């Protein structure tokens, strides 16, 4: 029930891929999705792909 | 600037397209520029509408 603002990801830098999506994807919208399951921890940084 | 990017740099700052099959030589290192008085002379175009 959000406003989801897809401004994130291509903005700064790093991050990680997404492999998951299904057709143009831009800043996502159009298909809002259901639920935002937010998952938050630290790792080691060197593994990234584990 | 590969594809299925979508980094304001991407299109906003630069455009390039993600679906070029062809090459495109975008490289990084400094060696003979080695500006140190102050480089600016490069612009970035940060502001994109
Ligand atoms: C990483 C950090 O310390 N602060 C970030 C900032 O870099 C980023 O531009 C902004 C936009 O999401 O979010 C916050």
């Amino acid at each position: 029930n959000c406003v989801a603002d897809y401004s994130v990801l291509y903005n700064s830098a790093s991050f990680s891929t997404f492999k998951c999506y299904g057709v143009s994807p831009t800043k996502l919208n159009d298909l809002c999705f259901t639920n935002v399951y937010a998952d938050s921890f630290v790792i080691r940084g060197d593994e990234v792909r584990q | 600037i590969a594809p299925g990017q979508t980094g304001k740099i991407a299109d906003y700052n630069y455009k390039l397209p993600d679906d070029f099959t062809g090459c495109v030589i975008a490289w990084n290192s400094n060696n003979l520029d080695s500006k140190v008085g102050g480089n600016y002379n490069y612009l970035y175009r940060l502001f994109r509408k």
